[PDB]
RNA sequence: ACGGAAGGGCACCACCAGGAGUGGAGCCUGCGGCUUAAUUUGACCAACACGGGGAAACUCACCAGGUCCAGACACAAUAAGGAUUGACAGAUUGAGAGCUCUUUCUUGAUUUUGUGGGUGGUGGUGCAUGGCCGUUCUUAGUUGGUGGAGUGAUUUGUCUGCUUAAUUGCGAUAACGAACGAGACCUUAACCUACUAAAUAGUGGUGCUAGCAUUUGCUGGUUAUCCACUUCUUAGAGGGACUAUCGGUUUCAAGCCGAUGGAAGUUUGAGGCAAUAACAGGUCUGUGAUGCCCUUAGACGUUCUGGGCCGCACGCGCGCUACACUGACGGAGCCAGCGAGUCUAACCUUGGCCGAGAGGUCUUGGUAAUCUUGUGAAACUCCGUCGUGCUGGGGAUAGAGCAUUGUAAUUAUUGCUCUUCAACGAGGAAUUCCUAGUAAGCGCAAGUCAUCAGCUUGCGUUGAUUACGUCCCUGCCCUUUGUACACACC
């Protein structure tokens, strides 16, 4: 039932193949990228 | 010269040659075929016509294919038929004829291979002709 | 001239023999030396099964049989005769294999 | 792209142009005019 | 191996037969050689259909790109006749009479199923000479079993032909029991 | 997502009906006992005795 | 067509005369009953080791939980600022499952929700069906042409009587000549000092022959050690049996009975195929065979976790062990046949190594007449002890430990060693199968198998008694007969 809130109009990690648009969510000690 | 003989599935091949009264069965002498009751069944195709009656012939037979008594019957048929062939080709046709007469007067499928073959077993029951059992009611 | 072994396997006896027997004449017409055609025993692929798709009726089993027959010949022929004898034998239904 | 891969391997089956048979469990497909 | 190899060849033959019968039904398929009641749509638009079928069979079987009187044929034709619409009894009668005048020495068509709702009956049409059964039925008889899928129910159609032993052109040329002398 | 089924009836099925029962895993058939009986003569299995 | 009508005939799905059993015990197993969350369902001579169903994941269709869409194709919705999907940080369910949530991030015109519509079902309906099988049928029947009898529907032919497995045939005869089915056909198991060809089989003459004996002779290894052969084996064309000959019985004959010959004289033994038709026989729980309905995103679709089908006051059937001296236990002798087996890889395993055993280890041979495999099997023979006993037959019953199969042996898979030797001391009324390589005893291979047989399908070793028939019973067929039945006794 994941709703995926609309996310209305708005750093970086390893694996530099990402196109500099993978700004993370800074909850705590977030060294874990959203990709993997 | 060479003959073969069978009773149910065991085939025995016997070579008879001009030699000195040596009759083997599987490498052992005829005194030690060892069914321990058919030691005279194997003696029969030699004791029938004469006591020894042969010191000039050598018969070596090799038998495989069946069971103990089946192989005994196979060898006792094969050596008798080898003797018949040896007399037919070398010794005399008359002599072959009078020994065939004795073989047929004591016929024990000695000269003719027994045609009794195991009949195929059919579905629905152990054994060819006996069927499984039903009680139903 | 090289030595070869020709193997024929099939289920159709008519074509199997029609091939294994013209091979002998194909060799003799060129006057070759060969060991005769050897018939390795026919093996039956008999398999029993239950006739009905369910469990009613008297227990009746029916067997299906697939008889596979197969021969082998030794020959001595040059590469040209080898390719000729492997090219004429394209009879559909008999598997032919040539080893050197 | 996850669909473009198959769309380009060929050279949805109900829009048209694609005849599908089963024919012993292998999902045969043919493209037609 | 050899037994496994030829078993694989046999199941591959069955695969070819089933696939070709399902796909090439519209062209009047009879059996894999391929054999169709007309040998013109086999080529089609100068080879398009056969090239497509070769491509499909290669893709399936991992193959290299470069390496009238038939019982099944008449059965599928009469299936098409029933499916696209014609009286069932009339269709069976037409099929049997056609096979009869096409030189075949005997025909039998059995149609079973829900013609009209009932307890499903079996209606038959048998003409000429037929022997069933023995070895000579494998020798000279062609049999086909077909499932007709109409909008209501399924009809089982069995078509059996006793082909003329005289015009055999292979194997025995007469009946096993045929005894004829000259004087 | 999917637990291993590298053995057993979850691994093997009839290539025709996909039935896990009646499978003939002999001679390289991998085909059901009922599909076998139906389409048997097309494989080469004849009835002789 | 049916009859709670009669008469013939046939059948070890009947008997006579017998053999071996089952029913009496334990246990494997299926069915009924009982409760459980379910102990899944179908089937009641022709159900009950049957559903090739020997159920730990899957099988499974059941119960309790957990996901997911793999809801085709249209329609409209910020969805061209975004529709959806996934996601680590954490509680959360076994689940490292973003099931959900605290929470903000990737890509972005595939999706989600509506709106139909669907797709699948081991969901029901086999009183809607197809196919297929079983039964009627380990029987035998059915049909037209010409003619005859009938106004006719129809009938005769298709039969009194004999003979056959047989509507097989003789014979009698208003029938004659025929057709399908039965026979015929084919498969196989017998033979063939005849043909064809064989280090993918076998046998003999030579050197590689170590033993014994030494005038040379017996077993003898030498798998690329030469030659030839096909008698033994293999498989292709073919031959043989057709009841042949002779006696007798035979209505007149079909046939049958004895002896001889024969390879085999009961269709040569055994099967495959098997008609005109009917069953409210079984299967929708094999089929991507299928009419109708149900379900459809809290699913009856798929999938995962655990159980379950095995369960125990009880009843029934098919079976193995069985109850002992024709025996048990040890050595000892060593004889099969059907077959199965991995080139996309872990199958049959040989020979060494370890282990008492199970089992593991180095390999090796085999894609196969080559290697397992000569299946060095059991039963059995021989030699010893046991002494006639619930014992030393039985290993039922549980515990302890030892390993492999299995991601999983708990609800003993199985094997192994030890420990108790329990019921069974020959089985009531009853009751099953069976007539010579068959009964029975014995084991082998194959299907299910990642592992397990007591099941089945084939195979072979040892190989009897009784009779060579009858209608006493049982079953069915035919004929006659009654019918107010014709949807045909539901
Ligand atoms: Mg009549
Ligand atoms: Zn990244
Ligand atoms: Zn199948």
């Amino acid at each position: 039932k994941h709703k995926k809130v609309k996310l209305a109009v708005l750093r970086e990690c390893s694996n530099p193949t990402c196109g500099a648009g993978v700004f993370l969510a800074n909850h705590k000690d977030r060294l874990y990228c959203g990709k993997c | 010269v060479q003959t073969f003989g069978k009773k149910k599935s065991a085939t025995a091949v016997a070579h008879v040659k001009a030699g000195k009264g040596l009759i083997k069965v599987n490498g052992s002498p005829i005194t030690l075929v060892e069914p321990e009751i058919l030691r005279f069944k194997v003696y029969e195709p030699l004791l029938l016509v004469g006591l020894d009656k042969f010191s000039n012939i050598d018969i070596r037979v090799r038998v495989t294919g069946g069971g103990h008594v089946s192989q005994v019957y196979a060898i006792r048929q094969a050596i008798a038929k080898g003797l018949v062939a040896y007399h037919q080709k070398y010794v005399d046709e008359q002599s072959k004829n009078e020994l065939k007469k004795a073989f047929t007067s004591y016929d024990r499928t000695l000269l003719i291979a027994d045609s009794r073959r195991p009949e195929p077993k059919k579905f629905g029951g152990k054994g060819a002709r006996s069927r499984f059992q039903k009680s139903y009611r | 001239i090289i030595k070869i072994r020709i193997t024929l396997t099939s289920t159709k006896v008519k074509q199997l023999e029609n091939v294994s027997s013209n091979i002998v004449k194909n060799a003799e017409q060129h006057n070759l030396v060969k060991k005769g055609p050897v018939r390795l025993p026919t093996k039956v692929l008999k398999i029993s099964t239950r006739k009905t798709p369910n469990g009613e009726g008297s227990k009746t089993w029916e067997t299906y049989e697939m008889r596979i027959h197969k021969r082998y010949i030794d020959l001595e022929a040059p590469v040209q005769i080898v390719k000729r004898i492997t090219q004429i034998t394209i009879e559909p239904g008999v598997d032919v294999e040539v080893v050197v | 792209e996850d669909r473009n891969k198959i769309h380009q391997y060929l050279f949805l089956t109900s829009k048209g142009y694609v005849k599908t048979q089963f024919s012993w469990q292998y999902y045969y497909y043919t493209l037609t005019e | 191996s050899k037994k496994r190899k030829l078993v694989a060849d046999g199941v591959f033959y069955a695969e070819l037969n089933e696939f070709f019968t399902r796909e090439l039904a519209e062209e009047g398929y009879s059996g894999v050689e391929i054999r169709a009641t007309r040998t013109q749509d086999v080529l089609g638009e100068n080879g398009r259909r056969i090239n497509e079928l070769t491509l499909l069979v290669q893709k399936r079987f991992k193959y290299a790109p470069g390496t009238g009187l038939s019982a099944v044929a008449q059965a599928e034709s009469m299936k098409f006749k029933l499916l696209n619409g014609l009286a069932i009894r009339r269709a069976a009668y037409g099929v049997v009479r056609y096979v009869m005048e096409s030189g075949a020495k005997g025909c039998e068509v059995v149609v079973s199923g829900k013609l009209r709702a009932a307890r499903a009956k079996a209606m038959k049409f048998a003409d000429g000479f037929l022997i069933h059964s023995g070895q000579p039925v494998n020798d000279f008889i062609d049999t086909a079993t077909r499932h007709v899928l109409m909008r209501q129910g399924v009809l089982g159609i069995k078509v059996k032909i006793m082909r003329d032993p005289a015009k055999s052109r292979t194997g025995p040329k007469a009946l096993p029991d045929a005894v004829t002398i000259i004087e | 997502f999917s637990h291993p089924r590298r053995y057993g009836k979850g691994s093997r099925q009839c290539r025709v009906c996909s039935s896990h029962t009646g499978l003939i895993r002999k001679y390289g058939l991998n085909i059901c006992r009922q599909c076998f009986r139906e389409k048997a003569n097309d494989i080469g299995f004849n009835k002789f005795r």
